[PDB]
């Protein structure tokens, strides 16, 4: 079928992966900051409603 | 609303109340990533007839893509060790090349036209150039910001509006591709929307209503070109950027 | 909604100006094609697909400014 | 623009980076060297 | 409320003039490509990556203006 | 809120300056193509000057884009 | 709100947009049904030490429950074939007997106090008596509605307010159990809520504040009795109802 | 462990199962009729929001 | 009463009837006759 | 909407009639217990009369409950 | 709006009088149980299921009244 | 909210009446206990747990009417 060859893909590409984790974290906080705006606080598919809280709805 | 073709709909679903597990769930974007992965797997697994040396007619395609990206990244970074960054320069190609041919199929969907993913991928490659450059070359990494033998009384201006062009590079590389794919698809859908209502008025318009159909066919002919050229331009700019980051000018 | 629909027409008027880029553009490509055939008539089947390619890639930038006018007229 | 700013940012980015790490490991260890085996084999039969 | 959408659509119309700076751009790049291939027939495989590079890396500055237009129109 | 509508006109007008940037990158790579085609052994000598001139011209087209982003977001 | 102990919270979650798959998903009610099933499995699987004849001290409990429900359903339906309806008369017991001891554990939850499930189970048993009676005894099933030798000029009144008592049987059998379990739990939580605010006023109340604690202990002693007796009364009334439905008086 | 004995549990208990299916169906229609009332049309955990439609919200 | 009238009616009734059919098949075929085997065995050793 | 509030008072008052039903089922099973305890060989003879009298007494307590349901739901 | 909740709570108060028809019920049932066991000591294992049956099957009519009270209080 | 809180007090007053059921009830059980011990003093350890059981099961119906009063006073 296919013979796996052990190519070095970690001692070459580590800053790409570190940057990936950093952008992942920064986009997590950006998504949490954007999901509470005036336009999108009453879109019912956001993950706020699946845990606890319901309908601030004061704008 | 001509832009309804980019709607993201959830399909398989998953939720909880303990932990926000809504990040991973099979979605239109996610299903088309599964399709891109299976196509790229299909272009190399069942392409090779029983591991034959001669390399049947399907394998000439994935031979030519390999060779035109080897001979492109040998002419850019071209140093002592150019091949160590060759898998990334190939897998940045094939994602964009397959995800812009799948998107041409009429009832389908552009992975590339999501600015939030492509701009994120561009920022990932930019930070992975700056971190790699700092690690490999210490405090003298900032020698990239002075061009050549220049007169000293105008060096700090030529440093400020060199670094501004250095971190415009974070979003420019992604937003080029996003703008091309988004504008091409929005153009095709808007001209289809105009020629549809052109052909529902009085019966004399379905007669000689072949010329707007031919114009849409010509734009679809143009759109493969504007889709493959961007897949090449991504992989040439992120070879030039690794030339700058790895080798100080 | 009379003001926004009056602004739609002005916006579709402004988004017509960008076609002059393509109008000069296709011409500069074909002018270089003519001046390249006249210097060397043997390189025709090598050069002329690049002229068609430049024609297409500038006409795309023309149509990207036409589609904004078609949005502002109707959509 | 309304369609490219939903709540699905982490969805997009999660499956995207999983696919990137997948294709990176997958290309580099599997599919590029299965072409390079063809290359070295053709040249080895050529040199004989 | 009509004024916001009205000036929004007017600004989105204004922000497509910059594509004439890209049509002429692609024109001059492929024009120099044609004149460079015609006067030296063995330079095509060296000058063509610089042609594609200059082409898209010059359009990008028209596509920035089109994205300002899209963020006005739909955002 | 006249200012909230009039910042959008400013963000539209301030994007016109990219007209110069696109023509500029074109003229730079046009001269690069002509210089390689006249003298074939000058590419590796003069190509960083082309990348330098492109970087400077984009940044001086990019001033208009950052002013547009300050008007549209600030 | 003293009635917050019956809230149903979703835990594991599942959704879609194609089909409404929100019916089945692991929930507090569902998790406590899994716990009831595993307890009833535990009372017979690991109870029997290596399939020994002698039947160790744990098996005397599930011996006595078996025998006190055999000797109860032999004295009710008691005909030619009473044992054919014995697994249902046992598994209607053990669910209610285990689901009213699990609910006594302090931070836990009453399966039995959901009227929508218990009333549904009662309507299921009532329709399964009427259908079984019609199938087994034809058109003369309605002979159940005349008591005995009665004078004919008052028979239709004694038919109308016999059938009204016949389909009050659909909801009465369930709502008895629901009312007992719900009122017992609501009583315990309200008296706990009163004795808590009794013991937070001035320090003389924590002195001799043992008597309301003893009253709550006495009510908890009463509550096992009112929980096991209802598990028995369910299984005696749905033995009497099968006596009526199977055998015509 | 346990030896399964084939006890007749279908040629004895069929009207119970038929009644179970009937009550299942009738409670399905009752749940659909109750999930659209005035009190419960804006509780965000109902399965209307997971497929399409959003926020009648006119009461 | 507010707590026993949610949307979870089909949830309640679905897992409830699955548990009822489960316990019915499970009791009848498994656990009642494993007690009755003990009964017949004790009486068979008693009669000898 | 005085009627919407006054139907609840009626649904409350119309539930008092179960007072008779509970005492009634008690007196029936009390006489049944006394009759079995005096004559031990009468249980299978007179027990359907007890179940009959219970069914009649509940239904004639149940009239009040169905009137309460008509007031509360109709 | 105060009138609806007011008469609601008054009716919920009224609809708990029927439990005196259940207290006396359980009383008379266990009273006959005691008098029946005392005058015949070998009838307990025959009269006890009828005692439990009559007990809960008489309470049920007080618990119906309590459910009318709960549907008033909380529904 | 003065009317509904005035109705709460009246409802807690009405929900006191159901205790007379238990007050007659416990007594009827213990009266039967006494009249059963006097007919037969040997059946004490058989009869008296049933008297305690009837005491508990009628006191439950008393407390089910007390808890409605405790709801209408505070909750």
């Amino acid at each position: 079928m296919l013979k796996r060859f052990p190519t070095p893909i970690l001692k070459v590409y580590w800053p790409f992966f570190v940057a990936g984790a950093a952008v992942y974290y920064g986009m997590s906080k950006a998504a949490d900051l954007s999901s509470n705006t005036k336009e999108f606080i009453n879109d019912p598919r956001n993950p706020r409603f699946a845990k606890g809280g319901k309908f601030v709805e004061v704008d | 609303s001509p832009l309804d073709q980019f709607e993201i709909r959830t399909l398989f679903g998953l939720q909880s109340s303990f932990i926000d597990l809504s990040c991973l769930n099979l979605t239109t974007f996610s299903l088309y990533t599964i399709i891109v992965l299976l196509v790229i797997t299909s272009l190399y697994t069942l392409t090779n007839n029983n591991n034959k040396i001669i390399g049947s007619r399907w394998l000439i395609s994935q031979e030519a893509i390999y060779d035109t990206i080897m001979n492109m990244t040998k002419g850019q970074i071209g140093g002592k060790n150019w091949g160590l960054y060759f898998p990334m320069i190939f897998t940045l190609f094939m994602f964009i090349f397959i995800a812009n041919l799948i998107s041409m199929i009429p009832y389908s969907f552009a992975l590339s036209a999501h600015l939030v993913f492509i701009i994120s991928l561009s920022i990932v490659i930019w930070l992975g150039n700056t971190i790699l450059g700092l690690y490999k070359h210490g405090w003298v990494f900032f020698s990239l910001f002075v061009p050549a033998g220049t007169p000293l009384p105008l060096v700090p201006l030529l440093v400020i509006i060199e670094t501004l062009s250095y971190f415009a590079r974070a979003i420019s590389l992604g937003l080029r591709l996003g703008s091309n794919i988004l504008a091409g698809h929005l153009l095709m859908v808007i001209l289809a929307g105009l020629t549809f209502n052109f052909m529902l008025i009085n019966l004399f318009t379905l007669v000689f209503g072949f010329v707007p159909l031919a114009m849409i066919l010509a734009i679809m002919m143009l759109e493969f070109a504007i889709g493959i050229i961007q897949g090449y331009v991504w992989a040439i700019l992120t070879a030039s950027y690794l030339k700058d980051a790895v080798y100080l000018h | 909604m009379q003001l926004v629909l009056a602004a739609k027409y002005i916006g579709a008027g402004i988004s017509t100006i960008g076609l002059l880029g393509a109008g000069i553009g296709i011409a500069i490509v074909f002018a270089a094609l003519i001046n390249g055939v006249s210097r060397n008539p043997s390189i025709k089947d090598t050069v002329f697909p690049m002229a068609i390619l430049g024609f297409a890639l500038s006409e795309a930038t023309g149509l990207f400014c036409l589609m904004v006018s078609f949005l502002l007229l109707f959509g | 623009m309304p369609q490219l700013v939903p709540f699905y940012f982490m969805n997009q980015l999660t499956y995207g980076f999983l696919l990137m790490i997948t294709l990176l490991i997958l290309f580099s260890q599997f599919f590029l060297p299965m072409i390079l085996r063809l290359y070295v084999s053709r040249l080895f039969i050529s040199k004989l």
